[PDB]
C-alpha cells in the first residue's frame, strides 16, 4: 500500500485545494496535492484502532465489599455487608465509561472476570479461607434477604463459587431487550409529567449478588470484590462528541455546576507558539 | 378476600346496555395471569414476546 | 478450537478490516470530485 | 412488570345486553382462559418469586 | 447549468426552491426507507398516509441577533401538532419516519455571520442542576417553540450552555454528526436528509424524540452599517417514508 | 357446516362475528373499489389510510321499545368524530369511502318484533313546515347520534313522520333500496356493504351525505310476559376503500 | 420461519375464532385470524426452554 | 471427545428440537379443523 505517491510541480486550472467547508463534506486533500511528494509505503494495516479491540480489554466496572462475621443478632443483613449486590450498570466508572460513550448503541457479549481479595484489619490468628458466591438475580426474581436464604439456592439462577483470592471467570451473550444497548436515551418510560429522564430508565437488568459461604471465625474477614468486564464481539453505531466535563450520576449526560474551563487558556497570545 | 372457586366467575347481568363487564391490565407475570399455568411458566423466564390467546366460554 | 457450545463464549473477534469513513466524511447528497470546485 | 415496556389493556363491554329467557333468573357467568400464541418467546432464565422456604423439609 | 446551488425539492403538494444551497447532507449516507420484514417484530399491518403527512410544514420563525446563543428542536415532537402527521402520532401506539429539514437564512453581501445547522441522533440532554436530576418531559417536549438557548435556566428544564452541546460535549466537535453550515457569504439554506436511527424497528413517538435539530450562531451576525441589526430563520420539516401502527384511542400526555 | 347464518367480518383492527344472519345485502351487486384513472378528475394523487381508517366504529346504542318510531344516521357524518377517519375527512377537501354496515338486535325465542334495515342513497330531508322552508345544516348532521323520528319537530329540521320515509314516499315501497329485515324469529344482525354512489367521482365530505341508514321498527317488540319491554339496537359501521384528497387547513362547519 | 403471515380484510362464512371449549382442545388461534397482520420472522429456536436445559443446571 | 466410558459421564443432551404440543392441545378423539364448526 502506498502511503504517499510521488507527484511534482502542478500548474493548473484544477484546484483540490479549494474546497466550500458549508456542504457538511471533509474532503479527503492528501500531502500530494499541495507539495511535491516521493512514494513511500504505509507498512500498517490500522489493526488495533478496530473497535473490537478498543472495547475488547477488561476494565474495572465495580469494587463492592462483603464481611464474614457473626450473623447472630444481625436485623439487616444487606446493611452489614453480611451481602451486597451492584445493580449492573457500566457507568459507575468512567474510565471505561467515555470509552462507550464515544458511540451512540453498542452490541457486545460480556466477559466478566472477578477477583476477590481478603483483609484482615484487626487482630487474627490467621487468614481464613473464604468461599465467594455470586449469583445473578434477573429482574423479577425472589432477591436474597438474609445471606443463607432460599434465594442463594439459585436453582435456575446461574451462579458461581470461587475462592477469595482467586479469580473467577464467565462471559454472557448480550442480554439486551432491543437490538442493541442505548449509550444514550433521549426519552421516558412513559408519557408522565415526573417520570425519570434518560437511560437509566432503560438499563434496568437486575443486579449482582455476591456472599461468603463459610460460616463465621473468631475474627471478622473483609472481603472486597473487583469486577472486570471485557467487550468480545463489538458492533457499534453512530460516533459522536467526546465527553468534555466530568460525569456526575450513572445514566444521566449532566455535568457539575461551576466546573472548570477545559480548553487550556494560552500562556500569550492567540499569536504565540 | 380469601381463594375461591368464584374468582374464576365473571358474572353478567341481564338487560344492562353500554356499561363494562371487567377490565385488566396484561401483565402477565402478576395479578390474575399471576397464578395461571402460563403466569406461571412466564415467571421462570426474564423477558418474553409473542401474541396470547384470550377466550371467554359462555355458561 | 472452540471448547463451548455457546457463541459468546469465543474470544474476540478479528479486524473488522471493513473500513469506509465516507459515510461520516462525505455524507453529501450530490457528489463532489476533488479539484472540480465545490460550488458550481 | 415494568412501564417502559408495558403490554396494554384488556376490556369487555356490553355490545348490546344478556337477555334470559322468561322462568329464569340471576346472573350467569363467563370462564375465560389463556395460553400463549405458537408466536411465543421466554428467554433468560431465572428463579420463581412463586416459591420459597425458611428451613430445609422432614420426612 | 445544474449548480450544486439552486435546487427543488417536492414532497407531497408542497415545494421548496433555493437558489443558494450548498449540496445537502444524507445522514450516514442513508436515504430514508420503510421498514422490512426482515427487521419487523409487531405483528400489525402499518398506515402509510403517504402525502398527506409527507409533505413540508414550515415551523414559526426565530430572530437571529447578535445576542443569539442557538435554539433547539426535537423530533418527532417539533411536529406534534402539524396537520394530519400530528393527528396519527397521538392515535397510534407506534411510528417511524425520516425527514427532510430545511433551514433559511437569507441576508445581502455586505452581512456576515455563520450558523452551524447539526442533527444529532438520540440528544440526551444534561439537568443544569448536575448530581442526578432529571429533566422533566415537558422541558423536552417544546414542540413547535423548540428549545431556546438564551432562555433562562428554568426548574426540572436542560442546561442551555452552548459550549457543551446540553449534554457534557464540546460545541466544536458537534461537526462529527451530520450537519451543513449557513455561511452568509456563501450558502442561505442547509438542507439534511435523515433516515430513522433507532435501536428497536418502530417506536412510541411520544415518549421518546430520536433527533434534535440544532442551529446554532457560531460567526456572529454582524450588518451592514446602520442595518436592522437582526435576521430571521425559519425552519421548515417533511416527515418522509412515515409508518403509524397500532391504532387506538389516542394518548394523552402530560402538560 | 358452513351456515349463511354464521359469519365472520375483519377489517383492519376490528373483527365481528355473528351466529344469526340472514346473509349479507352488497348494494346494486357492487363491492366498494377505490376510484379508477379513467373516472378521475382532480389531479392530486389521494391518500389511502387503509388500516387506520378501514375498522369497525361502533357508535352509541339505541333502545328499541314499544313506542319506537325508528332513527336515521347519515354517512359520513356518522363517523365525523371517529379516530383517525374523522380528521382524515375534515383536513381534506375531499374524499370518497364506501362502508359495511352491521346493525345488531339479539332478544329470545319468545320475543317478536322486526326492524327494516335500509341504506338511501341520496336521501334529500324534507321541512316539516312544508312550502320551501329548508333544512337547517345542524340538523341533518346529526353525527354519531342520528336523528330520533320519535323525537318532537324543531324549527328548521326535518320532518319525521314514518310512513312518509321523511320525504313524500310511502314507507313500503323503501325496500326498493338495498335492505335486510331484522326479525327476531330468524335473524339477529343485518349486514349491507356500501359502493360509493355519486354523480361526482370524489366529492366533500361535509357538505353532502351520500346515504342515509335507516333503521325502522315495522312489527313491534312485544317481548315476554313480565319481560322488560325493550331491547339496545347497536350499529357498528367501517369505512372500505377510503380516499382522502386535497389536504389543507381543516375545515370549520356550523356549530 | 414465519412469525405471521400477512392477511388482509376477511368477510367469511368461515370463523376460526368462534370455538367449543367443552371439547377439551385449544385451537390454534393466530393473530392473523382475526386481525390484518403483515409478515414478520420468528428469529428464535425455542432453544433454552427445552427441559433439557430447565432441569440442566 | 468423551474422556470417559459410561454414558452417565457425557455432558448435558442437546435440544430435543422435538416439539408437539397437540397432544396436550388437541387430545380430541374426532379431528377439529380450525375455520369449521366446533359443534356440528
Ligand atoms: C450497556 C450495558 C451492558 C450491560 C451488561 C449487562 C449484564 C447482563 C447480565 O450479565 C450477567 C450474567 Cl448473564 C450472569 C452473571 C453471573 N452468573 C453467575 C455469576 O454471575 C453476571 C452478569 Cl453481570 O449493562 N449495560
Amino acid at each position: 500500500t502506498v502511503a504517499s505517491i510521488s507527484s511534482g510541480p502542478k500548474h493548473t486550472q484544477k484546484v483540490p485545494i479549494l474546497t466550500a467547508n458549508e456542504t457538511g463534506a471533509t474532503m479527503p486533500v492528501l500531502p500530494s496535492d499541495s507539495i511535491e511528494t516521493r512514494t513511500t509505503y504505509m507498512h500498517f494495516n490500522g489493526s488495533e484502532t478496530d473497535v473490537e479491540c478498543f472495547l475488547g480489554r477488561a476494565a474495572c466496572v465495580h469494587v463492592t465489599e462483603i464481611q464474614n462475621k457473626d450473623a447472630t443478632g444481625i436485623d439487616n443483613h444487606r446493611e452489614a455487608k453480611l451481602f451486597n449486590d451492584w445493580k449492573i450498570n457500566l457507568s459507575s466508572l468512567v474510565q471505561l465509561r467515555k470509552k462507550l460513550e464515544l458511540f451512540t448503541y453498542v452490541r457486545f457479549d460480556s466477559e466478566y472476570t472477578i477477583l476477590a481479595t481478603a483483609s484482615q484489619p484487626d487482630s487474627a490468628n490467621y487468614s481464613s479461607n473464604l468461599v465467594v458466591q455470586a449469583m445473578y438475580v434477573p429482574p423479577g426474581a425472589p432477591n436474597p434477604k438474609e445471606w443463607d436464604d432460599y434465594t442463594w439456592q439459585s436453582a435456575s439462577n446461574p451462579s458461581v463459587f470461587f475462592k477469595v483470592g482467586d479469580t473467577s471467570r464467565f462471559s454472557v451473550p448480550y442480554v439486551g431487550l432491543a437490538s442493541a444497548y442505548n449509550c444514550f436515551y433521549d426519552g421516558y418510560s412513559h408519557d408522565d409529567a415526573e417520570t425519570q429522564y434518560g437511560i437509566t430508565v432503560l438499563n434496568h437488568m437486575g443486579s449482582m449478588a455476591f456472599r461468603i459461604v463459610n460460616e463465621h471465625d473468631e475474627h471478622k474477614t473483609l472481603v472486597k470484590i473487583r469486577v472486570y468486564h471485557r467487550a468480545k464481539h463489538v458492533e457499534a453505531w453512530i460516533p459522536r462528541a467526546p465527553r468534555a466535563l466530568p460525569y456526575t450520576s450513572i445514566g444521566r449526560t449532566n455535568y457539575p455546576k461551576n466546573t472548570e474551563p477545559v480548553i487550556k487558556k494560552r500562556k500569550g497570545d492567540i499569536k504565540s507558539y | 378476600t380469601k381463594d375461591e372457586v368464584n374468582s374464576y366467575l365473571i358474572p353478567l347481568n341481564a338487560n344492562r346496555q353500554n356499561e363494562q363487564v371487567f377490565g385488566t391490565n396484561l401483565f402477565i407475570g402478576d395479578g390474575v395471569f399471576k397464578t395461571t399455568l402460563l403466569g406461571e411458566i412466564v415467571q421462570y423466564y426474564t423477558h418474553w414476546s409473542g401474541s396470547l390467546r384470550f377466550s371467554l366460554m359462555y355458561t | 478450537i472452540n471448547y463451548y457450545k455457546d457463541a459468546a463464549s469465543t474470544s474476540s473477534a478479528g479486524q473488522s478490516l471493513s473500513m469506509d469513513p465516507s459515510k461520516f466524511t462525505e455524507p453529501v447528497k450530490d457528489l463532489m470530485l476533488k479539484g472540480a470546485p465545490a460550488l458550481n | 412488570p415494568d412501564t417502559y415496556t408495558s403490554a396494554g389493556f384488556l376490556s369487555c363491554w356490553y355490545q348490546t345486553s344478556l337477555i334470559l329467557p322468561p322462568e329464569t333468573t340471576g346472573q350467569v357467568y363467563l370462564l375465560s382462559f389463556i395460553s400463549a400464541c405458537p408466536d411465543f418467546k421466554l428467554r433468560l432464565m431465572k428463579d420463581t418469586q412463586t416459591i420459597s422456604q425458611t428451613v430445609a423439609l422432614t420426612e | 447549468g445544474y449548480s450544486d446551488r439552486v435546487q427543488q425539492i417536492t414532497l407531497g403538494n408542497s415545494t421548496i426552491t433555493t437558489q443558494e444551497a450548498a449540496n445537502a447532507v444524507v445522514c450516514y449516507a442513508e436515504w430514508p426507507e420503510y421498514l422490512p420484514d426482515v427487521d419487523a417484530s409487531d405483528v400489525n399491518k402499518t398506515s402509510k398516509p403517504d402525502t398527506s403527512v409527507c409533505r413540508f410544514y414550515t415551523l414559526d420563525s426565530k430572530t437571529w441577533t447578535t445576542g443569539s446563543k442557538g435554539w433547539c428542536w426535537k423530533l418527532p415532537d417539533a411536529l406534534k401538532d402539524m396537520g394530519v402527521f400530528g393527528q396519527n402520532m397521538f392515535f397510534h401506539s407506534l411510528g417511524r419516519s425520516g425527514y427532510t429539514v430545511h433551514v433559511q437564512c437569507n441576508a445581502t453581501k455586505f452581512h456576515s455571520g455563520c450558523l452551524l445547522v447539526v442533527v444529532i441522533p438520540e440528544h440526551q440532554l444534561a439537568s443544569h442542576e448536575g448530581g442526578n436530576v432529571s429533566v422533566k418531559y415537558t422541558f423536552t417536549h417544546p414542540g413547535e417553540r423548540g428549545i431556546d438557548l438564551s432562555s433562562a435556566n428554568e426548574v426540572g428544564g436542560p442546561v442551555k450552555d452552548v459550549v457543551y452541546n446540553m449534554n457534557g460535549t464540546l460545541l466544536g466537535n458537534l461537526l462529527i454528526f451530520p450537519h451543513q453550515f449557513i455561511n452568509l457569504r456563501t450558502n442561505n439554506t442547509a438542507t439534511i436528509v435523515i433516515p430513522y436511527i433507532n435501536s428497536v424497528p418502530i417506536d412510541s413517538m411520544t415518549r421518546h424524540n430520536n433527533v434534535s435539530l440544532m442551529v446554532i450562531p457560531i460567526a456572529p451576525l454582524t450588518v451592514p452599517t446602520g442595518a436592522t441589526p437582526s435576521l430571521p430563520i425559519t425552519v421548515t420539516i417533511a416527515p418522509m417514508c412515515t409508518e403509524f401502527s397500532g391504532i387506538r384511542s389516542k394518548s394523552i400526555v402530560p402538560q
